[PDB]
């Protein structure tokens, strides 16, 4: 129940940066 | 790069216009194609997509029949019902909490008056507002956590 | 003990509230846990673990007036559809797991709803129930989807008799209002201690109150107190605790379908931006 | 039992690709 | 988790090089 | 041709120039989208919401037992509704996302100090939606919330109570109620946040977005 | 070093594509769900019950020419009981059509239909017979299933299959 | 009736949010302006 | 030779005046339609009903603390009948309060409340004893009218008058 | 003051303008009122439409008793359906000489046939709002004409069937049929009605009215 | 005099208009004031005292309860479904009924295309359309008091 | 005869096909009618005029088979609250067109279904109710509003006996298929004429066919007609007529205040094209 | 019975009446 | 009908009157 | 039942002449 | 169900429509156009 809660708030907040990163990566091997 | 055009300063129409505030959609990176078309699909079958995700791996449930001579003992409204909640129960004065319930909506409706001393949108560069916006965003908070506590229990969040 | 609850509240252990038969005797209160998987699929063997946790270095008061250790019970409500594993389809490092536990029904056919103890609080500090998850496909009422757990725990012993007498895990309160003149202490030899006790004066007054061995006395003689005021501190160290959660009988049909559709918004998305970026070109030769 | 955490990592993984999907496609925040 | 965890690396993996390789692909044949 | 159908009549062309020729300033960064997703997320609850008016059935007999029934035996129910369920919360969470992304962007101030009070009324009634839909399986939980709000009222002197026996059908809940806050679910409500979706909107492309940060 | 129309072209056409592909995804069980839910069934009185068979022959109409909640949730004619059931309703527009004991006709009262003990038409606007369909008895009450065995009435193919 | 994977969903959203934010008027109260305000 | 300001302006107010009296004439009767249809009423149980007093008392719990869909809806406990019946509802927020054999208090759930032998508070947030009322016996079943008489358990004006 | 509040932000003038600046013809006479009585009919059923859903049970079982209840017992109920039932009657009435008007007038020639299209479309809409009400009170005659009409379909090859089970929730007229009908009546239908009509009357003020006879 | 202001022949943006036929709100009596604000109000207020007057003086019945194990004798739909009903119930062909109703709307969307060829609004000036038109208007009035006689009578209209 | 309908459908005479059970045994079928006021105003004595016409100089075959003129009856539900007027409460003028018509209650209660007649066809061609509308005032269960009346008025003698036998105002087909030879007639001294025939040969076949005189044959000897073939003509010159209508039991103030209303708005639109006609001045000054 | 009367009547009147107030107001056909 | 005539006649009649009555006394002091 | 709908016919006919002449007549005698 | 008052009063109406439409194009069909169509 608890356990739900702590999963769900880390990864809704870090998995924003990975995207993030992930875009901003995509971005550095295109050039631009 | 993207795709970028300069404002027209030597526009008149542009330049009277960012005068009251209000040129912005003139300049930039073209809106169609570019994004409306192309990303904001993205955003859309984004959103879409997340929410078919959440639905069927957390589908709705069904509660038990509504029974009108037995109270649940558990019974709490919707989470972003939870602070509103807390101050209702947690204020003896029941008039007090309804005023301080539709103090939220009327308040937040005069803000913008209140703010517009300044002309300033960066909240670095108004940092009372900035510092009452954050506060009462922890009270906010912290009261709708408290909704989720017992009520002798409720307000110290237990801890003091 | 579970099998009161089944004797005196015959049809289910829960009332409409979502309040539970046991606390209609065991008054006190301690936290409760129930433990499922967030999904199970359908025709699965699953642990679901009840905790019953408190001070394993201290007892209660027994019957007569001891010492002993303090023991746990409880009852778990879960979906219908839902049963006990057939004991040879617990795989053996769950069979270890669960231990001598003489799961019960409810009653003939709630083989959903099981009872559990009195087993020794020690060891049964928390309790593995070994479940098999329905299956739609060979009980067309048994539907997919997301149901509800209901658990209602116990450990130390109760305070009334289903006949309606108290038990002397509790304190005796009063029996009148007044000054009190003598603190007797039988022992009829099979039946122990039984600290007698008086009150009388104010009304003519002669009135007498037997008073249970185990609880410790905290009152002293010749008292001017009240009719029904704390003259016997508090024995009690156990308590009952709930605990509700959720369960989803899964379709994995569900699952793979979605995954699927998910795969084709990404793909979907990737073409977009892919567009864009040919179109962010030939922008640049304008 | 565990298609079901293929299940979940694909909800992870569309809100992950989205916002990718979004910073790139306009080099973005 | 730590199966969560690999299946999502190689979930996003697989796309990511989707991408980067169909960017080449459709790039290094002229399409961007 | 066609558009030269259309063009001839009703001036096509200026509709497609007023698209192409807006544009998007820099400052403009992600959360600017916080407001569409808060919209895509109603667009949903607008087609799953009619959706599930075929099926569930506004009585104190009845609306429990439709909606098991859209849950166990009707096609894509289960998906239909509990689509309902999550993107009515995703639509008040992005709503205060959104909010957030005004206040901490000062886009709310002149001249648009109109569009931010459109939005607080967007949001009394998006919170509206929530809390009547709430109550419309009539099982305990949604049956018990609808008895707590509906007395809240009551403390307003002069009118209070007539307030609250306006929005229940009467003194106590019951199938009144029920009916009442059915209207307010599926008629009621979403004229109300057509209007002024359509003014916030409205103001919005005539006004564009706040300036830079 | 721009790409041509026919390579736009192929870009739109691969994305947008892809597009339309998530659509009809989400579209598909949306027109699923608005399908209703769906031989034959047991047979039910007027408020949808169950009928006893017993209750049935003890009191229900001298020569028996009743009313029953049938398939398809039709109602259909119920005359130990009759081979099968005549489907009541009329054939030209869709009203329930009445016996007539005083004639051994049913009458479409609308527009003007007749028929037999049988069903089977004879007169009126009406182009069809009154449906037939079997009446065992199992357990308690009443079991219809549709008739596929041809037209003992009419010789060919009945028009319900 | 409570639901934590929406509270714990709804928490590290706005954490997010509130955040990237202020990182978004910070990196703009600080390399500001140009092309004209 | 032209009317002025004056003139105009008490023409529009002759005019505008005239319509604003036709559209509150029709608002009138839309205002009254919403406001629901309306000293005490008969009691009834869990379905609606009236309650047969006989078989109440045959069967219905060991010293008898019973609800029953009393005054207004809200239900009210019922515990020969006793003279009054003790209104149910917390009066914190508007639980229904359990009644509790096992320490004569009851007890409210949400908050923590407690009251006693006769409604009447004595903990919790809650700020108001049970609302009490008549409980007479007309022919077959109960009958329920207001308490105005004050309160014979606090003294002065009781809070529902 | 505030025309210059307003006027700072949103340009209320140019509002102010377009409306101060439209110039009636002579050619137009009193038949030309016909499309906007159409309207105020509609208006009319919108209000009292919305009024009914307040205390209306699409229920087979409760249908019926709550038409007698909104007769008999609510406050004026008498009023706001027998306006309900005779205006809907005068909405189709006044559309049809609004047709005549406008055939007899050749308004409906380049450049204006799309308005002349989403009229018939309004038309088609209108008697579909007429048909779904009819059969609400769940009567006699109501349930005979639905029970009618639902079967018309099933002479179309290939889907008919279907079509028929679409729009009745199954094989045979029953709850479903009502559940769907009252969807129809009054959540699908108003939404159609004022898309199409916001289309109508849009090309209508780009276009201004047809020319002399 | 009423008021007005004629065509302005020298604005070319006006001669462009009402040569795609489509001028014709630029002259006249203006619509503010005049007609939007002191006639459209008489029309409403008109409208809706008829309504409340029928309304009152002929009120709304309430049948008999639904019963589908028996049919009405009597049993029409409303009066401007007679045509069609009429049409309906007297083609044994059910196909062609169905074909023949959806032909009103489709034919009737046509009509604008069809009498495209001519630029005459006048209905003197296409005596051809006119008299389609009041052939169509008689055969549909004629149709739906049909829809009130028995079904042999009906055609005849019990004459002939 | 009415009062046999009350017989063998004591209930009531309408089916929930709204067919009246009158049509059970009178077979024809002409015409009838019924006259209310559009409305009434509560508690007032009203004209409900029923109308059973035919041709008057035309007789029918009597039970034995003169030919007698016939006579007339009817049914006529009003509604709810609606009952017969009071004598005393009943003007004279009208109690003159009312005649001796004995009004009398389908069954003890329904005091608003009215059964009438045998009456004679000649003077009661048309048959006045003097009614009294109730009054929602002094029976909170009576509302305003519009209500049905439905009649089923009769003339001329039935077809069938409540025994089931037949009358013999009707045709008499024919009992069997094939020849004919020998067209008796008795007459038992008591019960008159009794043209008998047979039918045979076919199919060895002997059987007899007795049809009660009345009718005119339009048969001759020796046929060779099929099994259920007009033999007999047709006596029938009577028959039954159903008709409905509205009433509406109307409240005053509902008209008074509608009035009210009208009145204010014919005054606002007065003073709205006045203000216009102001301002077309001042137009004109510009 | 004939407040009845004066009530149709009264519907005759605004129909009429509204007619007139129409043509007078715009001069009109 | 005869009834009916007459109040409709004097309805309109009234009203008519309180119309051409109001121009006058509004025109002739002056307001139209 | 038949005299209402002729009536009705007769009177929805005619007395849109009535107030029509009725507005023309209030047009002659306010002078154009 | 049928209710005349409502049949009579849409017979006179598209009638006297009918009428007063014709009888407006005529009187435009004849003393024309002026001030420049
Ligand atoms: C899973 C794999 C499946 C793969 C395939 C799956 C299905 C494929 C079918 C879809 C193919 C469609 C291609 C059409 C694109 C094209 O021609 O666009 C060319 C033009 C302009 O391109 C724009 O493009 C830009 C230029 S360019 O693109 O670089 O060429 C630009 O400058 C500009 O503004 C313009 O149109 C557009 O794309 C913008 C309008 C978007 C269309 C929306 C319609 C909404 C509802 C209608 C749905 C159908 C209803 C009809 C029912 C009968
Ligand atoms: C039964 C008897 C009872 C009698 C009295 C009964 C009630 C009387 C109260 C009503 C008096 C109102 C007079 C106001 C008129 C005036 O000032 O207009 C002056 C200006 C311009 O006059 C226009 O007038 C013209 C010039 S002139 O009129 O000749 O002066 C003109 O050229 C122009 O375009 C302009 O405004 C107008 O009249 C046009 C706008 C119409 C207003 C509509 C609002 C819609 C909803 C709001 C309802 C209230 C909501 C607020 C709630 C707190
Ligand atoms: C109610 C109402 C209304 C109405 C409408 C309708 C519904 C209808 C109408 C209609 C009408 C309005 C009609 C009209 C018609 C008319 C006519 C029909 C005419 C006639 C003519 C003729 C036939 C000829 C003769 C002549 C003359 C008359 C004069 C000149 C000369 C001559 C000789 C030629 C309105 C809205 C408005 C308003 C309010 C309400």
């Amino acid at each position: 129940m608890t356990e739900e809660m702590l999963y769900a708030a880390l990864l809704s907040f870090g998995l924003i940066f990975v995207g993030w990163g992930l875009g901003v990566l995509l971005l550095k091997i295109q050039g631009a | 790069m993207a795709t970028l055009k300069k404002p027209d300063l030597s526009d008149p129409k542009l330049r009277a216009k960012l005068a009251k505030g209000m040129g912005h959609n003139y300049y930039g990176e073209p809106a169609w194609p570019n994004d409306l078309l192309y990303v904001f699909p993205v955003v859309i079958m984004g959103t879409f997509a997340c929410i078919v995700a959440l639905s069927v791996l957390d589908p709705a449930m069904v509660g038990e029949p509504a029974d009108p001579f037995a109270t649940p003992l558990e019974i709490l409204p919707e989470w972003y019902l939870y602070p509103v909640f807390q101050i209702l129960r947690s204020v003896p004065n029941k008039l007090l909490g309804v005023l301080l319930m539709a103090s939220v909506p009327l308040g937040l409706i005069l803000v913008p008056f209140i703010e517009n001393v300044n002309k300033f949108q960066n909240p670095f560069r108004r940092p009372v507002a900035t510092t009452i916006f954050l506060f009462g965003t922890l009270v906010t908070i912290w009261l709708g956590i408290g909704a989720t506590f017992p009520l002798d229990k409720t307000l110290t969040l237990g801890l003091f | 003990y579970p099998f009161w609850a089944q004797q005196t509240y015959p049809p289910t252990p829960r009332e409409p509230t979502g309040r539970i038969v046991c606390a209609n005797c065991h008054l006190a209160a301690k936290p409760a846990e129930v433990e499922v998987p967030q999904s199970v699929l359908p025709d699965t063997v699953f642990k679901a673990v009840v905790k019953i946790p408190y001070d394993t270095k201290l007892q209660q008061v027994a019957a007569d007036g001891s010492k002993v250790g303090l023991n746990v019970g409880a009852v778990l409500m879960l979906p219908e559809g839902f049963k006990i594993a057939p004991e040879e389809r617990i795989p053996e490092e769950l069979k270890k797991e669960v231990g001598d536990v003489y799961f019960q029904p409810y009653k003939e056919g709630q083989d959903n709803v099981l009872l559990v103890g009195p087993l020794p609080g020690e060891q049964y500090q928390e309790i593995v129930f070994p479940v098999l998850s329905p299956n739609p496909t060979t009980d067309k009422n048994i539907h997919f989807g997301k149901y509800a757990i209901h658990l209602g725990a116990n450990r130390g012993r109760g305070q009334i008799y289903p006949t309606g007498e108290k038990s002397n895990n509790n304190v005796f309160t009063a029996s009148a209002t007044g000054t009190i003149t003598k603190i007797a202490k039988e022992e009829d030899e099979y039946g122990n201690v039984k600290y007698q006790v008086s009150i009388q004066t104010d009304s003519g007054k002669t009135v007498v109150d037997t008073i249970p061995a185990g609880p410790e006395l905290i009152v002293s003689e010749g008292q001017a107190v009240k009719a029904g005021e704390a003259l016997t501190n508090n024995p009690n160290v156990g308590g009952f605790g709930q605990d509700d959660t959720e369960i989803v009988l899964q379709d994995p049909n569900r699952v793979k379908w979605m995954i699927a559709f998910i795969c084709l918004v990404m793909l979907a998305q990737l073409m977009l931006i892919l567009k864009k970026k040919q179109v962010e070109k030939v922008q640049a030769a304008e | 039992m565990e298609i079901d955490v293929l299940g979940w990592v694909a909800l992870l993984v569309v809100f992950t690709w989205s916002i990718a999907m979004v910073v790139w496609g306009r080099n973005g925040l | 988790m730590i199966l969560g965890a690999v299946f999502y690396i190689v979930f996003i993996a697989l796309f990511f090089g989707i991408a980067v390789g169909i960017i080449f692909a459709i790039k290094s044949i002229k399409l961007i | 041709n066609v558009y030269d159908w259309f063009q001839e009549r009703l001036e096509i062309q200026a509709l497609a120039d007023d698209v192409t020729s807006k544009y998007v300033p820099p400052h403009v960064n992600i959360f600017y989208c916080l407001g569409g997703i808060t919209l895509t997320c109603f667009l949903i609850q607008f087609a799953t919401g009619f959706a599930m008016t075929f099926y569930y059935k506004p009585t104190v007999t009845e609306a429990y037992a439709s909606v098991q029934y859209i849950m166990n035996e009707v096609s894509f129910g289960w998906l239909i509704r509990s689509i309902h369920r999550w993107s009515a919360s995703m639509m008040v969470l992005m709503m205060i996302l959104h909010v957030f992304r005004v206040y901490l962007t000062g886009g709310f101030k002149k001249p648009r100090e109109l569009t931010w009070i459109s939005g607080v009324i967007l949001a009394v009634i998006t919170v509206s939606f929530g809390v009547t839909g709430y109550s419309l399986p009539w099982d305990q939980v949604g049956y018990w919330a609808v008895k707590i709000v509906s007395g809240v009222p009551e403390a307003i002197p002069v009118v209070g109570v007539l307030i609250s026996d306006l929005l229940r059908g009467g003194s106590s809940v019951g199938q009144a109620t029920l009916t009442r806050y059915y209207s307010a679910h599926t008629f009621v409500l979403p004229w109300l946040i057509a209007v002024f979706m359509l003014l916030h909107f409205l103001m919005i492309r005539k006004q564009g977005i706040s300036g830079p940060l | 070093d721009v790409p041509d129309m026919g390579r736009r072209q192929f870009m739109n056409l691969l994305a947008f594509g892809t597009v339309t592909g998530v659509a009809l995804g989400a579209l598909y069980p949306l027109v699923k769900y608005f399908i209703p839910p769906s031989g034959g069934t047991t047979a039910k009185d007027k408020l949808g019950n169950n009928v006893k068979v017993s209750k049935f022959l003890e009191s229900h109409n001298a020569g028996d020419r009743v009313l029953v909640q049938g398939l398809k949730g039709d109602p259909t004619y119920i005359v130990a009981i009759r081979d099968y059931g005549i489907n009541a309703v009329c054939t030209h527009l869709g009203c329930v059509v009445p016996w007539n004991a005083a004639e051994n006709k049913f009458k479409c009262p609308c527009h003007g239909s007749q028929y037999d003990e049988t069903g089977k038409v004879i007169r009126g606007p009406a182009p069809l017979s009154l449906a037939l369909c079997h009446a065992t008895v199992q357990d308690d009450n009443i079991v219809l299933t549709p008739w596929t065995e041809t037209d003992f009435r009419t010789g060919e193919k009945p028009w319900w299959v | 009736m409570v639901e934590p994977l929406l509270d714990g969903l709804v928490l590290g959203l706005v954490f997010a949010t509130l955040g990237g934010l202020f990182y978004a008027a910070y990196q703009q109260y600080k390399r500001p302006n140009e092309l004209g305000g």
